[PDB]
């Protein structure tokens, strides 16, 4: 047998290298930024024609100006999201201002490699979270997007896809980006990418879409605010 | 400290470490305990393996209080622990009720401990089965505990190395109306069948429980009795 | 004080082969009646009774904890308890709280279920047992019963004289106290029977 | 499998704590730190193997100052060595604070050894990998020298050569009479030994490190003056010829 | 098997877990740092893979760091250093030196190498600072062993830079600031697969001295130090 | 400290725990026990194993116990582990009395125990308890109550049960010869003496390899009584005669 | 204390303890739930009746509060613990907030409890998959579901336990608006569904029904037999039609 | 026989043995030393064996004899790092006894406590039993001389003459030949016979530099080791 904080003959922890293979089984999500806001789209991966699709919450709100998409194990995420929220509020409590997305992502990453049997484990943490997050929000310096792995190495990006088929779709998303691209073109591109990568179909129910454009707060697209653009 | 049990259920449903401990008392310096109306008798056997060894320094029959005795069959080092624990519980009972503790309660608590040392963190079962005598409200009492935590109220039992051949010998001789003079003869003669070589006093220890207090007999008495 | 916040009185005597115990049955708060059927005498086994006086909440708390321990004792090994053992148990129970104590003054009365030898005892706020052959007293009207039982009691007493003795003393001792009275309850024990009685008292 | 060597809380049938026998194999792979005692004090000596021409002279020091009158010369893993050094400093401070005077050497060595010994019994730790030395001088006691191993032993000595070249330095110090020599006709002999023992085939180059304690310094533990070191190196290079 | 735990010496006195951790430093982006007579410099590579993470941090006005291992565990040591320096300033009112700080950091890292269920920190560090005795360059490895060097570098294929420096060793202590910068940048240039040249979107440089408090330069302020290259 | 553990609490590949279903394998080799409820009482029978020159009749009994004024148990597994569960039950009942000043219903007392050995299957690292039981009692809400328990915190009420060696044959022969609400305490003992010698491996009962207890209510009070050798002798003789009637 | 890693990842993510806990549910007792227009139905079944058992004691339909009910399809010892914790939390919530709980609240609570035991040291995951149902304020019947991993989704008609695959396949082709019109109709669906996994007819059924402000109900075998005979007559008529 | 982890920790095997202690008992024979102790009417003597292969070593810190208290002695055998721990423990226990009870501590209670501790290890697994012995001498007021011993299994007994180390068998075999025709052993028959035993066991013609002796006599109870001038006397005496 082996332990949880054991290295391999490559400088690679074991539990993390094993968990990263879990996200290759989850659904896909795409996040994009521009000069006038960001965009987050996600898939639902329905199974049966009896589940209420309005119960699948994959795009949540951290605050009025931050968002989040998640992939992998939807359960392990519920422990991090709350934390983020808490942190944000405490900031507003002590400094009467809004938290940066860099700060939020850093505070969340600080909780990734806290696991082991030595300590009394009051937090009981025994293994890493298998999830991949995708934040996004406005700040003091324009809009920002970020990416997080289960190892706590967040890095800023411009347009990123995560999930099962986030290998070839990243190429297509690598072609269709220009600094002066607008929001509408980005949304259409992400939608057509999800269409080509998805299996069943593209309905206004099997997707979640959100924006954090400046001036406004976090927003989720309605069932009627979606189909008006899918008519391509 | 380790926190997990080392005694565990086997596929057949039996705890195996308990059996392996019960195989230790097999070699345990045979002992004997007999019951009569005027008291009770306990008798051990010693195995001094040299003349250089001493005799008036090591004692197997150790008292608990003024009316309760004790003897063992197995691991010596694991017997003083129980002696000390019992001498503590007796004093606790006294301090609480201001009255000597009866025998059955003592056996109960000792067995509770011998069982608590069966599914705790990083320990093993003991390697001894005790035999304890007492006197209460005008009646004797003899009890035998096991490494598993179970105690029976026996009547002229035996344990040690040749117990299967010591209880059948003890069945065909217990009249149940004996005095505290020939029960000692029976005790001696029983282990006399499980003794190699010439017997004497220094190779034997005895104790009795009459209505005056638990006592240990000095070599003079054992010699007087050894004369038939 | 705090002890006299409510009020109480209890007494016990000894005879030839029968003992007795008595108490008052008032409940009030420092000047005022609330009810006249308060219980202070509890049976701890057969042929063995205990009476408490002082603070009522501590009265009940002690009764309950004592029943707890006594039931566990009886179940562990099957024997009706002896009086001296009960005295020692109450001593321990009251001394465990030397700092932050209760405010009850117990009184025990019973026999021995091997010779029917009578026995009575009185403890204190912290467990100072005082065995007496004459009698025992506990409450706020103590000096009004000491001088009363020291003038009537005699060594050997028949049950009827024992009942006529403890009653007059108790009544004429509470009739000179204001925070105790409004009824009297008596229990007489015997080798094979028990008799419980209530007397005629003044309700002023 | 066997599993007789994967823990300290395990005796081999013959009777051996193999983990300590393993840890004491690191010392056999490190460089030498001989040290010898005279009529006036103690004198250490160490060779530092420069691995690359980038490091500076004065790094990876193997000579520590534990107290005003006590020094340490180590061999093996240096992290454990620094840990033990701060342990010893702590002990001496607490002592001087409780009793009110400078701690002797016997007591300090016994305490440190009983500390390092607590690691050869349990399965929650591993034995150390460093064997170290200690030396002091006083007016009441005099010269004192001691050595400690990874198992928790502590014996006196006239001169020890803990490290890789043990037998060689031992048999080269035996040809000496320091009990008759003072604290100046000695350093040059230390240098001669350190030079005659080391080889230039398996290793390229090295650097010397010395220490001092006794009457020349009046109790204090200090580095050797540069002129004395130069004289010593000159004699050593003249005799090696 | 003597490889799965950190409390098992091998028959030849080798703790395999510490070596396996060390093998995590020879996979990250390379970093370099050399010393002069008055200043201290640090550089990096920022291997983008199309964005990547930063590779230099700030500890205090006179001390800075460069990391080449696991980014999660490096923030821990960074916090440790910041708090130690804050404490030394709060109590004594004086900038904490570099030697005592590196000694503290070394002690902090030795414990988990001596007990159960723990793992050693898998990050190497380059430290640059300045105090009364001049500048100082320090190196730190997973094992609690710290050196004091005139020039060093860490990461993959860092042997070529080491050789180039050993050949150019006897040239520092008199060069100016920009000369030091050019020397370092042309030393780093050898850790590439002869198919790429150093640019502005890769290099990040920090500089400290007796007249400046560890200034960092981003991709938009590195261009001034690129002129003067060859093949 | 990892190559010496069995982890003691692990879902097997098929979704089953192993230690529990093992202890259940030893439970089936302990003292046969049987329990019946009748319109006017509740009876509990048991079989003994020790027959030697022992100091019998020293205590109230060897397999039957007591928990309060109106309850009793008939544990049929390992004795050492059982000597503590009785203590736990007594503690529980006395705490309930201390708080609510009323006798404890039986279902509460069964649940508060079936929760104590559930943790031993989830937390800790300890081997669980290896005893199944049979509780009898009386309460003012449902009247007479007989209940069961199992090593993994699992319980269920019944009309008539048997556990221990050869419990299945008894449960089979018993679900036919039991009239619903057409039973008394005079025929229940007869059916008990019947199934016990129809199940026990001995040719016949000597009234010394058996034990019986009855719980009833007589003039408000509740009586839990064991039968003397003479009563059981009369019972076995009447059973012999009744069988002779065929 | 016990601080050891019980559940851990694998070369494919594949947390093994959960994959195993999910196998017990595949052999437990079938359960069915339905969310009608103004009624909710629970038809737990697969009961092994022995004729000598008090039906009260072993039930498997439990009330956490006047608003909420529940059913489970696995180990019972753990289900009892879960239900007790949930009742405690329902009362605490009714205490702090001056209004009763909502289905989603307690479902999320149970899910967090299930997930905590897939990450904590010394703890072992639960082995139950519940089936909650309730009536939120303003009516709005609600049926949810849960797994030992910590997930939960709102279903219209879902089934668990053994034989739940056939039940789902049969239900997805029969649940229709024109089929759900009255209280008597919602129930017939559950009986027709359970008739498949059923072994020997309507001898093993513990139907219930939650309506607006009844707070619970359980049926006696009389109406069960009546409904069974009605279903038999409908089947005979349909067969005559074919 | 064997099954499972019965050789790597303190647990019972099928036959009923604890193999770990049977293994630890072989640790004493590692150091390759030996020791003995005897007593007579008013004395108690303990002798050992000294060795020094190297010449660069202060022959003043190399000693197996220690001072538990002004009236008690002790000799150790086997390992050299676990014995010092036992010595410190004994000293602490004795001082605590005198601080709590008001009078000195006898030998019996000391041996008892040491054996209790040394046994605590034969039950738990996290720790291992120490490889060492402990053999004490002390004078009392009633019984007089007292010799006691301890092994790494929890046992403790009183003796008239005992030996320990690697040659314990032959030593005790030779010792149990003189006690038969015992005689008045005042002062010169205890040291002489001890050294005679050691010589007849090793047959090396000892010299006055490779032995240490400790004596306690009713006349002067205090522990005292010896001076080489004394050993020279006895050696020139019995060498006739």
């Amino acid at each position: 047998d082996r332990g949880v904080n054991t290295f391999s003959p490559e400088g690679r922890l074991f539990q993390v290298e094993y968990d990263i293979e879990a996200i290759k089984l989850g659904s896909t999500a795409i996040g994009i930024q521009t000069s006038e806001g960001v965009c987050l789209a996600v898939e639902k991966r329905i199974t049966s024609p009896l589940m209420e699709p309005s119960s699948i919450e994959k795009i949540v709100e951290i605050d009025a100006h931050i968002g989040c998409a998640m992939s992998g194990l939807i359960a392990d995420a519920k422990t991090l999201i709350d934390k983020a929220r808490v942190e944000t509020q405490n900031h507003w409590f002590t400094y009467n201002e809004t938290m940066t997305v860099e700060s939020v992502t850093q505070a969340v990453s600080n909780l990734a490699l806290q696991f082991g049997e030595e300590d009394a484990d009051p937090g009981a943490m025994s293994r890493p979270f298998g999830v991949a997050l995708l934040f996004g929000g406005v700040d003091e310096k324009g809009p920002q997007l970020f990416h997080m792995d289960p190892s706590g190495t967040f890095v800023q990006c411009d347009a990123r896809a995560i999930g099962s088929a986030s290998e070839g779709a990243q190429s297509s998303l690598q072609e269709l980006y220009h600094k002066s691209m607008t929001l509408k073109e980005a949304i259409k591109s992400s939608l057509i990418i999800l269409k080509q990568v998805m299996e069943e179909k593209l309905n206004a129910t099997n997707i979640e879409l959100a924006t954090v454009q400046p001036g406004q707060n976090f927003h989720m697209f309605t069932k009627e605010e979606l189909e008006e653009v899918i008519k391509d | 400290g380790y926190s997990f049990s080392l005694t565990t259920f086997s596929p057949s449903g039996k705890l195996v470490q308990i059996e392996y401990a019960l195989a230790a008392v097999a070699g345990g310096a045979p002992s004997v305990g007999i019951k009569a109306a005027n008291g009770v008798v306990l008798a051990t056997e010693k195995k001094q393996k040299s003349i250089l060894y001493d005799e008036r320094s090591v004692h197997k029959v150790e008292p608990i209080t003024k009316h309760i005795g004790l003897v063992y069959s197995g691991m010596g080092p694991d017997y003083r622990v129980l002696v000390h624990r019992a001498r503590k519980l007796a004093q606790q009972y006294y301090l609480v009720y201001q009255e000597p503790i009866p025998t059955a309660q003592l056996v109960q608590r000792v067995a509770s401990v011998m069982q608590e040392y069966t599914q705790s963190g990083g320990v093993r079962p003991f390697g001894v089965s005790l035999l304890i005598c007492g006197w209460n409200e005008g009646r004797p009492y003899l009890f035998q505990s096991d490494p598993s935590g179970a105690y029976f109220a026996w009547k002229a039992t035996a344990m040690g190395k040749n117990y299967v051949n010591g209880k059948t010998f003890l069945e065909k001789r217990y009249n149940e109306d004996l005095e505290l003079e020939d029960a000692i003869h029976t005790a001696i003669l029983t282990l006399k069948e499980s003794f190699e070589g010439q017997m004497t006093e220094d190779n034997i220890e005895v104790g009795i429980c009459n209505e005056a207090g638990f006592r240990r007999l000095t070599p003079t008495e054992v010699k007087d009795y050894l004369a038939a | 004080s705090i002890m006299s916040y409510n009020g109480g009185a209890v007494m016990a005597m000894k005879g030839k082969n029968c003992v007795a115990i008595a108490a008052d049955r008032r409940f009030g708060i420092q000047a005022q009646l609330v009810t006249t059927d308060f219980q202070k005498i509890f049976p701890m086994g057969d042929r063995l009774y205990i009476g408490l006086a002082g603070l009522a909440t501590d009265v009940q708390t002690v009764a309950q904890r004592l029943k707890f321990r006594l039931n566990l004792y009886e179940l562990k090994e099957g024997r009706q308890i002896k009086p001296y053992t009960l005295m020692s148990m109450v001593a321990n129970l009251l001394y465990e709280k030397r700092f932050g104590p209760y405010y009850t003054e117990p009184v025990i009365a019973g026999l021995d279920p091997k010779t029917f030898k009578p026995f009575i005892c009185s403890l204190d706020l912290i467990g100072c047992p005082m065995v007496t052959d004459d009698f025992v007293v506990s409450g706020t009207c103590a000096e009004q019963m000491y001088g009363m039982c020291e003038s009537l009691w005699e060594p050997n007493m028949d049950p009827d004289h024992l009942f006529e003795t403890i009653s007059q003393a108790m009544l004429n001792a509470v009739d000179r106290d204001a925070v105790s009275g409004m009824g009297v309850i008596v229990h007489i024990i015997e080798k094979d029977k028990i008799t419980t009685r209530t007397l005629k008292a003044r309700m002023d | 499998g066997t599993g007789y060597d994967l823990s300290a809380s395990t005796f081999s049938p013959d009777g051996r704590v193999f983990q300590v026998e393993y840890a004491m194999k690191a010392v056999e792979n490190s460089s030498t730190a001989i040290g010898i005692r005279c009529k006036d004090g103690v004198v250490f000596g160490v060779e530092k193997l420069v691995l690359s021409k980038l490091y500076e002279e004065g790094s990876n020091k193997r000579l520590f100052n534990v107290d005003r009158h006590v020094g340490m010369a180590v061999a093996g893993l240096l992290a454990d060595a620094r840990s033990l050094a701060d342990i010893a400093r702590e002990e001496a401070s607490n002592f001087r604070s409780n009793f009110g005077y400078n701690i002797p050497l016997k007591h300090l060595a016994d305490r440190v050894a009983m500390y390092v010994h607590a690691y050869t019994l349990y399965s929650a730790v591993r034995p150390f990998g460093c064997s170290f030395m200690l030396g002091s001088y006083s007016v009441n006691d005099g010269a004192q020298l001691y050595m400690i191993d990874p198992s928790g032993v502590s014996y006196g000595y006239w001169g020890c050569a803990i490290g890789k070249a043990r037998q060689a330095a031992k048999t080269e110090i035996e040809k000496l009479q320091m009990k008759e020599m003072t604290c100046r006709d000695i350093v040059k002999e230390v240098a001669k030994i350190i030079y005659i023992v080391h080889d230039e085939v398996k290793d390229k180059a090295f650097e010397l490190e010395l220490s001092w304690v006794g009457e020349l310094t009046n109790g204090r533990h200090e580095i050797v003056p540069k002129d004395i070191r130069e004289e010593a190196e000159k004699y050593a290079k003249e005799s090696l010829k | 098997q003597y490889d799965n735990d950190v409390t098992v010496w091998s028959p030849q006195g080798r703790i395999h877990q510490i070596e396996y951790a060390m093998e995590a430093v020879k996979q990250g982006s390379a970093t370099v740092g050399l010393k002069s007579k008055t200043h201290a410099v640090l550089v990096a590579l920022k291997r983008a893979q199309a964005a990547h993470q930063k590779k230099i941090l700030h500890v205090d006005n006179h001390i800075g760091i460069s990391i080449a291992g696991l980014t999660a565990d490096a923030r821990l040591l960074c916090n440790f250093m910041r708090q130690e320096c804050l404490d030394s300033r709060f109590v004594f009112d004086r900038p904490l030196p570099v030697s005592r700080l590196v000694s503290l950091i070394g002690s902090k890292t030795q414990i988990p190498t001596q007990r159960y269920g723990r793992r050693p920190y898998g990050v190497g560090l380059l430290i640059a600072g300045y105090d009364d005795m001049g500048p100082h360059i320090f190196q730190t490895c997973p094992s609690a062993n710290y050196f004091d060097c005139r020039a060093m570098s860490i990461g993959a294929r860092s042997q070529s830079a080491r050789t180039y420096l050993e050949r150019h060793m006897s040239e520092f202590m008199e060069c100016n600031l920009n000369e030091l910068v050019k020397h370092g940048l042309r030393a780093l240039r050898e850790t590439l697969p002869a198919e790429q040249d150093l640019t502005t979107k890769n290099v990040s440089i920090g500089i400290v001295g007796k007249d400046l408090e560890f200034t960092i330069y981003d991709d938009d302020d590195v261009s001034p130090f690129l002129e003067g290259l060859e093949e | 400290s990892r190559r010496y553990d069995s982890r003691t609490t692990i879902f097997s590949p098929e979704g089953r725990l192993y230690q529990v279903e093992y202890a259940m394998e030893a439970i089936g080799h302990a003292g046969t026990c049987l329990g019946i409820l009748a319109n006017d009482g509740v009876l509990l029978a048991a079989e003994r194993r020790n027959i030697h020159k022992l100091l019998d009749e020293v205590f109230f009994s060897e397999k039957i116990y007591k928990l309060n004024e109106d309850m009793a148990c008939s544990v049929a597994g390992i004795t050492s582990d059982a000597n503590v569960l009785t203590n736990e039950l007594r503690l529980i009942a006395q705490r309930y009395l201390l708080q609510y000043q009323e006798p404890i219903p039986c279902e509460q007392l069964v649940t508060a125990l079936c929760d104590i050995k559930q943790a031993y299957t989830q937390f800790g690292g300890k081997r669980p308890f290896g005893v199944s039981l049979l509780y009898i009692g009386w309460d003012k809400h449902y009247g007479f109550q007989l209940y069961q328990s199992d090593p993994s915190g699992n319980y269920g009420g019944w009309k008539a049960t048997c556990i221990g060696n050869n419990s299945a044959a008894a449960v089979s022969m018993l679900k036919q010869d039991y009239k619903e609400g057409e039973m008394t305490l005079k025929s229940a003992l007869a059916l008990a003496i019947k199934v016990l010698n129809k199940t026990m491996d001995v040719s016949k009962l000597s009234a010394e390899k058996v034990e019986i207890a009855t719980l009833t209510r007589e003039n408000g009070k509740t009586v839990i009584r064991v039968l003397k050798q003479k009563e059981v002798e009369q019972l076995i003789k009447k059973h012999e005669e009744e069988e002779a009637k065929a | 204390s016990y601080d050891r890693a019980i559940t851990v990842f694998s070369p494919d993510g594949h947390l093994f303890q959960v994959e195993y806990a999910q196998e017990a549910v595949k052999k437990g007792s079938t359960a069915v739930g339905v969310r009608g227009r103004d009624i909710v139905v629970l038809g737990v079944e697969k009961k092994s009746v022995a004729k000598l058992q008090d039906e009260r004691t072993v039930r498997k339909i439990c009330a956490l509060d006047d608003n909420v009910c529940m059913a489970f399809a696995g180990l019972t010892a753990d289900a009892r613990i879960v239900i007790n914790r949930a009742r405690v939390e329902c009362q605490s919530h009714r205490l702090t907030v001056e209004d009763p709980v909502t289905v989603e609240y307690i479902t999320r609570y149970i899910a967090s409890l299930k997930q905590r035991y897939t990450q904590s040291n010394g703890r072992r995951p639960f082995g139950i998959s519940a089936l909650i149902v309730g009536f939120d304020f303003d009516g709005t019947p609600r049926l949810y579901q849960t797994d030992p991993s910590g997930t939960y989704h709102a279903w219209k008609a879902n089934a668990i336990g053994r034989g739940a695959k056939s039940v789902r396949e049969f239900l997805e082709k029969n649940y229709t608006d024109e089929a759900i019109e009255t209280d008597d109709l919602t129930i017939k669906l559950v009986i027709k569904a359970l008739l498949e996994v059923v072994q020997s007819g309507g001898k093993n059924i513990e139907l219930a029904v939650m309506r607006r402000d009844q707070s619970l109900k359980i049926l006696n075998p009389e109406e069960i037999e009546k409904y069974v005979a009605e279903i038999e007559k409908e089947k005979e008529e349909n067969e005559k039609k074919k | 026989s064997s099954a499972g982890f019965d050789r790597h920790i303190t647990i019972f095997s099928p036959e009923g043995r604890l193999y770990q202690v049977e293994y630890a008992f072989k640790a004493i024979n590692q150091g390759g030393l030996t020791s003995v102790a005897v007593r007579g009417k008013d004395c108690a003597v303990i002798v050992t064996q000294k060795k020094v292969p190297d010449k660069l070593l202060d022959s003043s810190t190399v000693t197996h004899l220690f001072k538990i208290t002004e009236n008690i002695g002790c000799v150790m055998t086997g390992m050299t790092a676990d014995s010092r721990s036992q010595v410190q423990r004994a000293r602490y226990e004795a001082a605590n006894w005198k601080y709590k009870y008001g009078y000195e501590i006898p030998v019996d209670m000391l041996c008892k406590r040491i054996a209790d501790i040394s046994q605590v290890y034969t039950q738990n697994a996290e720790m291992r039993p120490l490889g060492c012995c402990m053999i004490l001498i002390g004078i009392d007021e009633e019984q007089g001389p007292q010799v006691y011993k301890c092994d790494p299994a929890g046992y403790y007994c009183g003796f008239k003459a005992t030996a320990a180390g690697v040659k314990q068998t032959e030593s005790t075999s030779f010792l149990e030949k003189k006690v038969k025709k015992k005689f008045d052993w005042t002062f010169e028959q205890t040291v002489e016979t001890a050294i005679t035993c050691l010589s007849t066991v090793l047959s090396i013609d000892f010299k006055p530099s490779e032995i240490e002796v400790g004596v306690v006599t009713v006349e002067n109870p205090k522990f005292r080791i010896l001076t080489e001038a004394e050993i020279d006397a006895h050696l020139v005496a019995l060498a006739e």
